[PDB]
């Protein structure tokens, strides 16, 4: 009797969104604004802005209603 | 989220069919309990819809003068409040007029943008009693327009994905030099489609696709290729092709919408009049 | 309405509390915007901790929201000195809370109220995050947030030194707060005001350096503190083992980034280790 980590099993009936770490290897955090001193330190950073625009973006364009 | 969200299970409907269906059984409930409560005045559908394009175009000056300034998605979320809204409703039984201020209270209430209710009915071009009449009967109305809505308050709008879009290509797509090109002609032909039934009928995803392959066209640019390698849509050709009509008939839609004439405007709008005095 | 009143549950700050037939019923400015936040959040929200809004109606300006019935919360589980809090319970307590707030996160929303008494329980043992009335989406820049979120003994430092935008940190910290409360049964940290607070976090973790924070003095109320050394992890609970130790610091690390997420916090190998959690019929009820 154990517990696994399993990650959420959510379709988005889209295109793979980059994962949120990987935002700024792949050059997309350089089309947006960083995140200010103050918001880094209370924990903001423009990855998460980056992270869901893209997710708004490829969220349910294949899908049929 | 979108692909999760009240918006795609209970407000994006097969067609502009099924639209046209829930309008018209909403003139027809109407005029049953009109008569049963006790004709050239009754208006058809079409020119409800007439009335109802006139009013989510004030709608639209009233919030984008509004004082202190709305965000943009409150707007969205107030003009996809009035179009539910007027789904399932006759203008006959509820005054767009108000239903709109209405939308644009909840609205502003939802999406976390704070205004008090004095700011809100001094932004109404009306005397202090007359904004203060408003405001009551906004109250009044605020109750009914969530039921209307089924209490499906989260409006997901096109303008972030958009702007997710525009990072994407910016990102993926180095063939296309400088997206942000394509802002102001796809954020007008976004309005465009704003105002036709698409928002009921596609995905905000597929809209703001839409609005940029639209620019990107007028411009002479192709970008077939986005969609075929940088959205991978290589394994399912079908979904491309589904991508690729869904496109075309949100193009058809704005090609059809016709704007209210003033005449006709000022016709039906006595005829509403009329339909308020009494019933 | 379809509701027949049965009890009462409470009183609160924005709304009264009744059972009905079963569901909790909550009843110039309009419709509360507590009613219509909690009402538009949980609309999109479909998780079995995450608490269901079934049904909302209301008459004019006077609102009632429909969720199901709560058997109890946290707050009364960890005041109630006859139940033995195991290291299993705690682990599933945990991990029910972490996998709904990995779910609300997901969905760009930040709870800002997390307390034992907003974590409650069912006749089944699952735990809900209750009291979205403060809950907001996170992830936009132009998204204003107020530093005066959050019950202060669960108050995360950078909110408390005043930052207008934050995370997932806030209800991380707020997680780690819980967590010691269920280890200690008493509040971890329970400040008389905000400068109490800070002092007592200080006091008991240790003054954090630029090294730990790197943007510290960059918050609006930043106060400058003494540097205290702060009580070793292992002190303060000494019946915490070395993964647990883990799981609590990266839950209390200063730097809200560095912060452990919901999701990495799952990750990690306490969760994984024996003993597993229990399930939600074995869990103390009071
Ligand atoms: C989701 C809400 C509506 C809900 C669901 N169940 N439930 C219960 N059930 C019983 C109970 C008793 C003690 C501790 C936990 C639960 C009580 C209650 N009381 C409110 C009163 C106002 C201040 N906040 C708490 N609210 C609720």
């Amino acid at each position: 009797a154990l517990y696994e980590y399993q990650p959420l099993q959510i379709e988005t009936y889209g295109p793979h969104v980059p994962e949120l770490e990987m935002l700024g290897r792949l050059g997309y955090l350089n089309h947006v604004r960083a995140a200010s001193p103050q918001d880094l330190a209370g924990g903001y950073t423009s990855s998460l802005a980056c992270h869901r625009a893209l997710q708004d973006a490829f969220s349910g364009l294949f899908w049929q209603p | 989220m979108y692909h999760n969200s009240s918006q795609k299970r209970h407000w994006t409907f097969s067609s502009e069919e099924q639209l046209a269906r829930l309008r018209a059984d909403a003139n027809r409930k109407f005029r049953c309990k009109a008569v049963a409560n006790g004709d050239p005045v009754f208006l058809e559908p079409h020119e409800e819809m007439t009335l109802c394009k006139y009013y989510e175009k004030r709608l639209l000056e009233f919030c984008s003068v509004f004082k202190p300034a709305m965000p943009r998605s409150v707007v969205g979320t107030a003009c996809m409040y009035f179009k539910r809204f007027y789904l399932n409703n006759s203008v006959m039984e509820y005054h767009p007029r108000i239903i709109m201020l209405t939308c644009a209270f909840l609205a502003c209430k939802v999406d976390e943008f704070n205004v008090s209710s004095p700011q809100f009915v001094g932004n109404l071009r009306e005397s202090p009693l007359g904004q203060e009449k408003a405001l009551e009967q906004i109250l009044e109305y605020e109750l009914l327009l969530i039921q209307q809505l089924n209490f499906h308050l989260i409006v997901h709008n096109p303008y972030r994905p958009f702007e997710g879009f525009l990072i994407d290509l910016k990102t993926r797509y180095p063939i296309l030099e400088n997206p942000e090109i394509l802002r102001k002609t796809a954020d007008d032909f976004l309005n465009r489609i704003a105002l036709t039934d698409a928002y009921l009928l596609y995905t905000p995803s597929q809209i703001a696709l839409t609005a940029i392959l639209s620019s990107a066209s007028r411009a002479g640019i192709t970008m077939e290729s986005y969609l075929s390698e940088s959205l991978m849509l290589k394994e399912n050709r079908t979904c491309l092709s589904q991508l690729l009509d869904i496109m075309k008939s949100m193009r058809n839609l704005v090609k059809k919408y016709e704007p209210p004439r003033s005449e006709e405007v000022a016709v039906l709008k006595q005829k509403l009049e009329r339909c308020h005095s009494a019933e | 309405k379809r509701y027949e009143k049965l009890d009462f549950l409470g009183e609160g700050q924005f709304a009264t509390v009744y059972k009905a037939r079963i569901v909790a019923i909550k009843k110039k400015d309009g419709i509360n915007r507590t009613a219509l936040r909690e009402i538009k959040l949980l609309q999109e929200l479909s998780h079995p901790n995450i608490i269901g809004l079934l049904d909302a109606f209301g008459h004019k300006s006077n609102i009632s929201l429909v969720f199901d019935f709560m058997e109890t919360d946290l707050e009364v589980i960890i005041k109630d000195n006859s139940l033995v809090l195991t290291p299993s319970h705690i682990k599933a307590y945990m991990l029910m809370t972490l996998q709904g707030l990995e779910y609300l996160h997901q969905h760009w929303i930040l709870h800002r109220d997390l307390k034992p008494n907003n974590l409650l329980l069912d006749e089944n043992g699952v735990l809900k995050l209750a009291d979205f009335g403060l809950a907001k989406s996170f992830g936009s820049p132009n998204r204003a947030y107020t530093h005066q979120v959050v019950t202060r003994w669960y108050r995360a430092p950078e909110l408390l030194f005043g930052a207008r935008m934050y995370g997932v940190g806030v209800d991380m910290w707020a997680v780690g707060c819980i967590l010691a409360e269920l280890l200690l049964r008493v509040p971890f940290l329970p400040g008389d005001s905000d400068l109490d607070q800070l002092t007592r976090i200080f006091e008991t973790l240790g003054t954090p350096t630029e090294e730990q924070w790197p943007d510290m003095c960059s918050l609006p109320d930043y106060v400058t503190f003494k540097s205290f050394p702060g009580i070793p992890l292992h002190h303060i609970f000494s019946a915490a083992g070395d993964d647990l130790l883990d799981l609590i610091q990266g839950l209390f690390l200063f730097n809200p980034c560095a912060r452990i997420t919901a999701t990495q916090a799952l990750k990690m190998k306490y969760f994984s280790n024996r003993p597993g959690p229990t399930p939600g019929c074995q869990l103390p009820r009071p």
